[PDB]
């Protein structure tokens, strides 16, 4: 019997700062135990300072990104070139996903950008459209490896002030873009070591008020 | 929901400095029965694109008719049909990719794996894959079925990343392809000795080679 | 399906079919409504060119839409049955979804909306 | 009805400079219902420490079995079993039940008393030995533990520093798993002193 | 999930956890499971995250359309029935929802309706919904009186979620509190279980099963 | 079934056995599996009797309507109509059809259409359950531009072997000769072909 | 796993990768898949890891006893016969797939064994999930009359093919050379092309970061 | 849902219906009224699939109330029961059938007689002196076969009903949290508050 | 079978066990004692598959009584619990396993301490201040997490137990016909007759 | 597999391809499917590689023990031992074996043993997945009392066709000649047999 779904592997990661946000993802694409491409990007600039990735089944992922990019285009046409805010983009993507509730897009969606106060924003979705804003999110094959590391290093979970008898928590603070990129690179090298579907290359898209910048780094190819 | 009847095996391909090479054997299998031997599985579209197809042959012949019709339709009311508004490899691919994903989404797929090889108008090499699931990807080397497991490793020794493409000549590239075809004849139980090979060069254009044979084989060693 | 636009504007900006429908109302028997401090009374004329009538079975001029709202009318009798039926169905539908009987304003707003729809739909008067 | 995820739990082991650490959570549940918050998963036979995750009845049974076997070993050999030797005994005992196995994920940790070398090892339910310089992980939050250890770990950590690393590895891994947590225990092991610490962690 | 809402002398208390799971994987610890439909209406979410989230915000749009059309805030009964009639149309299709529509109106007073994805609609004073509902019931039922003070009722609701967060593996994160009066709903803070458990244990003397 | 069609110097000949089956019971031992879709375009039928009959009936209707408007259809055209029906209804059909016809421009032509609905133009074609047993024989014995008598012997010998080994094949060997001269029907009985 | 075996002038060489997986997770990044049955008979094993280890140890034990009983150096065909009859008896339930190689008084030998109990013979062989990537290289570069240094190069190249192209294989290359008249030479981590890059940050915590409830000295003495 | 009973005596029809609403391992409510008044002298109790029950009951209620307003007249119990049967008879061959079983108790004012109808989800109608749906019947029918007389008073009918509830509370596996009892007679529908 | 509870307080262990035996749609008995005295200061309650429960309980009882006679000595609660665990741990890999869950309440006379052990059919043993088997735990554990203190008296323990039974009688779907309560302390085992 | 054995004037010749399969992947392209169970008694193996190997090993052991006690076993005796193993373990085996040997009294003999474990003595035998495609060819071309060169050509041509159509067959054509003169091994490569 024909199975309409497949698994193209890979993993993605989004972190938000005070005046910026990053959305990273490896460039490896796979089926079963074979590599299809060592460089097939899956993090995209969708316009209006919104970056998006839909990781899982690449055909559904590309279809969704394609539809959302198109949604941004028509939002301009219908509402006098108004900028699509990140919160509005999130709600729109929920309807795109839930529209196929009974034949879902087999993907884990993350978008990043800046909110209407200029502060960094990351939104994450389940396959059928459930969404939530967070400081931090990993998605895809190695999400279960990376996410707990992020809880510990971004949100300082389980870390107490030394000498306070485990009474005073380590205070929350925003991280610099230099510090965030260090965490991204370490997260992906760690994931590459312990997950077979993750490797080849890392592409990070950084979003500030000045626009979208790219950075590329080699990853292990085994 | 389908099941494939008459089938074609591996399609293999790679980029070199000035263009792309693609190959596929001339066999139409009927399960274990090697039923048809005069089957051409590389189909040229214009003088700048070759589409290589594996999987169900009835569906291949349908795709042939679609591409044939696309050339006709593009020529309609188009004075630049043989110039600036000629069919690009990228147009032909995106069309097929759309069709493949739509058919999978209607639970009635075209049971194929497809590689579109060509040269764009600006001289750029085009090489991209699409299959019954609508999954798409690109790489310096691409192959389907057994080719993915056996040809890719050999072709990746010649062109392992992007920077290796300018350093690879058509002589070296064709040699690697022809060698890979021999290896597939040794090891794939649904391959034939006879095959076709196509070169699309940005200078010399489309060269289509028919009735090629696997030769210089090693057996003398039982 | 019969499509003809029967209700249309005339050069002076009138919709004659709607205005001629008002003439049918003017022909109908008189109906009056008066509301007091704690009640509403609906009075209706019945023409006396019809003797040998059976008043037990003849359709009454005032109709109950629900147990708390009534509807009287002037004009074409056959037409009024269609409005009354639709109103009675909407009355029960409202009780079903809102779990509360219709307000008199709401029931009126519905009946008026039906009447309006028949002034810019094709194939109907 | 997957035997390895009815009760829940995790174990992790790490090596440092002339020391080893082994840690585990305290939860025992029946699928969604938490039943016990005192269920330790680390045991020791002399100076060799064994942690066991998986089906709790088998955790108990195997502890009782390896206590049985190491007691007879010591009586006959007239010495305490070493980590390298005990690892082989665990492997043999598990493969003996090849087609009717104990649903467990054991982890050996200790210091060889002759050579002074720190030693850790892991096994699948059927006996396959997994030896490692750095760390071994096991349980329902093994994916999480793999991620935490791979990023947090560095070689040649001092006992006090190693405690912080392994504790933070377990705690943050447990909090991303529904079936793990409800308390935690860490064992810091030096050549001739062992310190046991109970960690304060969230109780949900 | 664990969610509850109960009626008492001083109005309605509504309390929920904040955990999201995909099997045994803890997906989130900071989910919002109460939706603020209007200043006098609340909705609780349990079951399929997208199902709940999508259809309850949709419900909010239907309630807004009611007050535009009728020049009057929708009743709790009518609001709950819009949702129940919607899910009944999808009956069999696989929607997964356990919801509670809580609010005050003049004609009804404080009111709570239970609505689920197989079309069940029930008015009541006390309900607990979700995988940890039974754990919440145990604490709530054994301490519930009608004559509870606003201060005591808030705590009991908070304490009942904590109980379930602790015992139910698929509940946790934090507690979100709400109090509904004749004047509307009032938010009473996000309470992380990480700190709340130890604070309650110390001050109350309970949770003796746990290693102190 | 065992069926085949073979091109030669003067045109093309079609061949078939006469056995129809429901399990191991022979429902009809004198079946006619060679069917006329046009004056000089015929087909061999294999697979489901009901499916192949319904297809051939629809094709015959299509070519009759083609002829009324555009004159004699090509053999390629006939094959295309068979393909269109077989390909578009692949989920609900069990039909393996060989199409064979005679033009004066193109002479003899053979198209085979397997289960999936693909088309394959060949010098000769074999199909049906019994064809498996004669792939070796036919490949070794087929020559291009044979005479009428040689082609009749090639088909007779080939189907004789297919019948001998396949239990789903048997009865008489029917043949249909398509040339410029016209249409000739041949029949060959067991007593002749069995002892070849 | 990727494993190979290659015959040469005066002996035989086998090689393997060093990745051990549990699902898509990498359990061991440097496990040893090269096993010793006798001093000069070595095994490479893929499949169920505990089965390959246990079956190699059992036959290795029985081979030692046999060698002592017969006062003779053990033969490869004896290990082959014992392994095959054991595996056949268990009807494939013991998932051991082995390449057996070594030298003995009869000469140099190379065999493979499948879980159900079939043996194979060859000048070059490959087993495991990366066997197709390895075999592609072997079919391309193998020739009659290889030298020692040529055979090692070919073997390790075949393992590298698996490391880079198969997700089931990774990390390092182990090699063992068995030459006639010489001691078998085991080359652990003969190649290490997958060293982890320096991390961006040290995650050493301030002492006191972890909250503690109870301390106590544990008694390990009698 | 679960327990719904009915008894027709000399001058009235008495319906008893369980108060419990259970989902999973939790009794969500213990005061649920499993009945709808279709008209002043006609009452319908119901039990079956969650959602379906109330949706069907209220749908029937709306239709009978619509009829009442249109004709300014109350349909006979027999007529209402036939309408309900046909709706269920349609339903059973739909894409998704109503899985609801009902009892209809009514007082016919034209005949001055109580009437009790039992209809299942298939649309199987029967007029009975006493009725039950689900597992309840397996106890109550034999009990009523013994103790029921056709000339009993409403008080005698209530005592006969107490005897049924007592038996069910003794031998039934589930806690159904008692019953709500309602009487249908010449003066309409009223609820017994102390049962 | 179905409901079995246990609470360990300062000086005693209290076991509560449901009285109902239900088969199909019939409560066959409402006074069933789901417990066996293993030794003078050790009591075991049980719940699970029909037949298996009593067969296992009596088999354990016979073995502990055999031990008592052989050694003229009473095994500690800890020792009895370990013996029972091992029997169930054997059983789970047998051709037909015992599908029985047990609680063991005992007073250790050497330690002068009450002890409560919870063991399931897999052989999963834990010592607890309070325990429950089956769906009961989903209500009682959270209740006891709140109200339980380690220094309570036997009277306080009984009141704490009344609070559990009340909650179960309110929210559980099935009628379990109350409980038989038994106390295990320094003076042995006794039954509370009025609960 | 495609395998066969053929008796002739001077004795008997066995033939086989060299392909081993695991799905569509060729696990071994130079396999030796012709196995010695005695000096001048050999077998062709088809079906499961593991099952046929285990059977042939047991038979070789039995005939070695037979020889030690009673001297050279007959070809019939060897076939009986194969049968006994195949018949009694029919539920757990997938083995189609052809047994062929040379006596001086009985000359060349061929026994075929299909899946069920029945025995059939024949002038020649064909077996394996590829045999289906050459039933027609072999029946038409086999003659009794052929010469060595004729029999080699018959097997070479037959297996060439079987290899051509069967995807499960290929590689080299191995043959083993059994005569009074001794045992001769022959090999034929693709470049020769493909263009026959
Ligand atoms: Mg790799
Ligand atoms: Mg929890
Ligand atoms: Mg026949």
């Amino acid at each position: 019997q024909f199975n309409p779904y497949g698994d193209n592997g890979g993993t993605i990661l989004g972190i938000a700062g005070e005046d910026f946000a990053v959305l990273a993802g490896d460039t490896r694409n796979i089926t079963d135990y074979s590599i299809n491409s060592r460089y097939e990007p899956k993090v995209f600039d969708c316009g209006d300072n919104i970056v998006m990735s839909a990781n899982g089944f690449a055909a559904d992922g590309d279809a969704l990104v394609k539809r959302f990019k198109n949604s941004v285009k028509w939002y301009h046409f219908d509402h006098n070139d108004k900028k699509l805010s990140i919160n509005s983009a999130a709600r729109n993507i929920q309807h795109l996903l839930y529209g196929k509730r009974f034949f879902p897009y087999y993907v884990h969606t993350i978008i990043a950008g800046l909110d209407e106060d200029g502060k960094g924003a990351v939104y994450s979705f389940d396959p059928v459209g459930s969404y939530e804003r967070e400081q931090c999110r990993a998605g895809g094959a190695a999400a279960s490896l990376i996410m707990p590391f992020l809880d510990n290093q971004v949100n300082f979970k389980n870390q107490y002030e030394p000498g306070t008898n485990g009474k005073v928590k380590k205070p929350l603070k925003y991280l610099s873009v230099e510090e965030v990129i260090k965490l991204v690179r370490d997260s992906f090298t760690s994931a590459t070591e312990r997950h077979i579907q993750v490797g080849d290359g890392l592409e990070i898209l950084i979003v500030t008020k000045d626009g979208v910048r790219k950075e590329f780094y080699e990853l292990k190819r085994d | 929901t389908q099941q494939p009847i008459v089938t074609g095996t591996s399609v293999i391909s790679m980029k070199y400095d000035n263009g792309v090479i693609i190959a596929a054997d001339n066999l139409g299998s009927y399960g274990s029965l090697l039923r048809f031997n005069g089957v051409e599985r590389l189909i040229p579209v214009g003088d700048n694109t070759v589409v290589g197809i594996s999987g169900d042959i009835s569906d291949m012949q349908h795709i042939e008719r679609l591409l044939k019709d696309l050339v006709t339709e593009n020529a309609y009311d188009n004075p630049l049909a043989d110039a600036e508004e000629a069919l690009e490899p990228s147009y032909i691919f995106e069309y097929l990719a759309t069709v493949m994903y739509q058919r999978r989404s209607k639970m009635n797929p075209l049971w194929n794996a497809i590689i579109v090889a060509g040269v764009q108008s600006n001289g750029d090499q085009f090489l991209r894959y699409v299959n019954l699931l609508g999954v798409t990807y690109s790489s310096p080397t691409l192959a389907t079925g057994f080719g993915a497991h056996m040809a890719n490793p050999l072709l990746r020794k010649v062109v392992d990343r992007e920077s290796d493409i300018p350093k690879t000549t058509v002589q070296v590239a064709e040699e690697a392809i022809v060698n890979a075809m021999r290896v597939l004849y040794y090891r794939d139980a649904r391959s034939s000795r006879n095959f076709s090979l196509a070169i699309i060069d940005k200078n010399t254009g489309l060269t289509f080679k028919k009735n090629l044979q696997v030769e210089n084989m090693k057996w003398d060693f039982a | 399906g019969y499509d003809r636009a029967l209700s249309i504007f005339s050069p002076d900006g009138h919709i004659f079919q709607v205005e001629y429908a008002l003439e049918a109302v003017k022909r109908g028997t008189c109906a009056v409504g008066v509301k007091g401090k704690n009640c509403v009374v609906l009075g209706c004329e019945r023409r006396s060119t019809l003797k040998l009538q059976d008043t037990r079975i003849t359709p009454s001029k005032v109709s109950k839409i629900d147990s708390h709202v009534v509807l009287s009318f002037s004009g074409l009798n056959a037409d009024s049955r269609i409005l009354i039926e639709k109103a009675r169905v909407e009355a029960q539908s409202h009780r079903l979804t809102l779990e509360d009987p219709v307000t008199v304003e709401y029931l009126t707003r519905y009946v008026a909306g039906v009447q309006q729809r028949y002034t810019q739909s094709g194939g109907v008067r | 009805s997957d035997p390895s995820s009815i009760n829940g739990g995790i174990v992790v082991a790490m090596t440092g400079k002339d020391c080893v650490a082994i840690a585990c959570d305290l939860r025992l549940g029946s699928q969604s219902l938490g039943v016990s918050n005192k269920f330790e998963k680390i045991f020791h036979y002399g100076h060799v420490f064994l942690g066991i995750t998986g089906l709790a009845t088998d955790v108990t049974t195997l502890n009782e079995m390896f206590r049985y076997k190491t007691n007879l070993y010591k009586l006959k050999e007239e010495r305490a079993i070493e980590p390298e030797t005990f690892t082989q005994l665990v492997s043999s005992s598990l493969y003996e039940r090849r087609f009717g196995p104990y649903f467990v994920g054991p982890v050996v940790a200790g210091i060889n008393s002759k050579s002074g070398k720190p030693f850790i090892a892991g096994f699948d339910l059927i006996g396959c030995i997994d030896e490692a310089k750095d760390f071994i992980v096991s349980g329902t939050a093994s994916d999480q533990l793999f991620g935490m250890c791979e990023s947090l770990y560095e070689p040649n950590l001092e006992p006090e520093d190693l405690f912080e690393t392994i504790s933070q590895a377990l705690l943050n891994a447990a909090d991303r798993d529904a079936l793990s947590g409800w308390g935690a225990v860490v064992y810091i092991i030096k050549k001739d002193e062992v310190v046991k610490r109970y960690l304060k962690m969230r109780q949900d | 999930t664990t969610t509850l809402a109960f009626r008492f002398q001083g109005g309605i208390i509504v309390a929920v956890d904040s955990r999201a799971t995909a099997g045994n994987w803890v997906a989130s610890q900071t989910v919002k499971k109460v939706i603020e439909i209007n200043p006098f209406l609340l909705g609780t979410m349990a079951g399929g995250a997208a199902d709940c989230q999508f259809w309850e915000t949709w419900l909010g749009s239907q309630c807004r359309l009611h007050e535009l059309r009728e020049k009057e805030r929708i009743s709790v009964a009518a609001a709950s029935k819009i949702l129940s009639n919607l899910v009944y149309q999808y009956k069999g299709a696989g929607l997964s929802m356990g919801t509670m529509i809580c609010g005050y109106t003049r004609k009804e007073g404080p009111t709570i309706y239970y609505v689920d994805s197989d079309g069940t609609r029930l008015k009541g004073d006390i309900f607990c919904v979700g995988s940890g509902q039974t754990f919440a019931y145990g604490v709530l039922d054994s301490n519930y009186k009608w004559d509870l003070s606003v201060e005591d009722a808030l705590y009991l609701g908070k304490r009942s979620i904590l109980a379930a967060a602790h015992r139910d593996a698929y509940s946790g994160g934090s507690v979100n509190l709400y109090h509904v009066t004749e004047d509307g709903w009032i938010y009473h803070g996000n309470h992380d279980v990480g700190e709340l458990f130890w604070k309650v244990k110390e001050e109350e003397g309970s949770f003796n099963n746990v290693i102190g | 079934t065992s069926i085949m069609a073979v091109t030669f110097k003067d045109g093309v000949i079609l061949g078939a056995d006469s056995r129809t089956t429901t399990g191991a019971y022979i429902a009809n031992r004198v079946t006619d599996k060679l069917t006329r879709v046009h004056d000089k375009i015929w087909c061999c039928r294999s697979g489901s009797a009901a499916d192949t009959q319904a297809i051939a009936d629809i094709v015959q209707y299509h070519l009759e309507l083609y002829t009324s408007q555009y004159g004699t259809p090509s053999t390629e055209t006939a094959a295309s109509v068979f393909k269109e029906l077989c390909y578009e209804n692949k989920d609900n059909l069990t039909a393996g059809i060989i199409v064979a016809g005679y033009d004066d421009k193109n002479k003899g032509e053979v198209y085979t259409i397997p289960l999936g609905g693909s088309v394959h133009k060949l010098p000769y074609a074999i199909a049906g359950s019994g064809s498996t047993f004669i792939y070796g024989y036919c490949d070794k014995n087929f020559r291009e531009n044979m005479s009428k008598e040689e082609t009749v012997d090639f088909i007779k010998h080939s189907l004789s072997q297919a019948i001998k080994w396949d239990g789903s094949s048997g009865g008489v060997i029917r043949m249909v000769v398509l040339t410029a001269a016209g249409v000739e029907r041949l029949i060959f009985y067991p007593d002749e072909y069995e002892q070849l | 796993t990727t494993i190979v075996g290659v015959k040469f002038n005066n002996g035989v060489v086998i090689a393997a990768d060093t990745r051990s997986t549990q699902g898509p997770i990498v359990a061991d990044k440097n496990c040893a898949k090269l096993h010793r049955i006798s001093p000069k008979i070595w095994c490479a094993g893929a499949g169920t890891a505990a089965d390959t280890e246990a079956v190699t140890q059992l036959i290795g034990s029985n081979i030692e006893l046999h060698s002592l009983y017969t006062s003779r150096e053990p033969r490869v065909v004896s290990a082959l016969q014992m392994l095959k009859q054991h595996l056949f008896k268990y009807q494939g339930h013991i998932g051991a797939y082995l390449i057996v190689a070594g030298v003995d008084p009869t000469g140099s030998h190379l065999f493979s064994i499948h879980a159900h109990g079939s043996t194979d013979v060859g000048y070059y062989l490959s087993l495991g999930s990366g066997s197709l990537a390895a075999m592609a290289v072997l079919e391309s570069h193998w020739k009659q009359d290889l030298t020692k240094e040529e055979a090692i190069k070919l073997a390790s190249d075949a393992i590298q093919a698996g490391i880079w192209n198969d997700l089931g294989s990774g990390s390092n290359v182990d090699v063992c050379v068995m030459e006639i008249g010489k001691d078998a030479e085991y080359l652990r981590n003969y190649l290490t092309p997958n060293v982890r890059e320096e991390k961006q940050k040290s995650y050493k915590f301030p002492r006191g970061t972890t909250a503690v409830l109870k301390e106590s000295i544990v008694n390990i003495c009698d | 849902m679960d327990i719904i009973l009915g008894i027709r005596v000399q001058d009235s029809v008495i319906l008893a219906s369980s108060k419990a609403v259970t989902r999973g391992i939790s009794v969500l409510k213990d005061s649920d009224d499993k009945t709808r008044q279709l008209s002043p002298h006609t009452l319908m109790s119901f039990a079956g699939e969650a959602g379906d029950t109330v949706q069907f009951a209220e749908y029937i209620q709306a239709n009978i109330q619509l009829y009442s307003i249109r004709e300014d007249y109350e349909l006979s119990p027999q007529a209402v029961s036939s309408f309900v049967r046909q709706e269920l008879a349609k339903s059973i061959r739909s894409r998704r059938p109503y899985q609801v079983n009902v009892l209809i108790g009514g007082y016919d004012k034209k005949k001055n007689k109580p009437e009790l109808y039992q209809i299942d989800y298939l649309g199987t109608k029967v007029e009975l002196p006493y009725g039950a749906h689900g597992y309840s019947g397996f106890y109550t029918f034999s009990l009523l076969d013994h103790h029921y007389r056709p000339d009993m008073t409403t008080e005698e009918g209530l005592d006969l009903l107490k005897l049924c509830v007592q038996e069910l509370e003794k031998r039934m596996p589930m806690d159904f949290k008692g019953v709500i009892v309602k009487i249908v007679d010449k003066d309409g529908i009223r609820q017994v508050d102390d049962f």
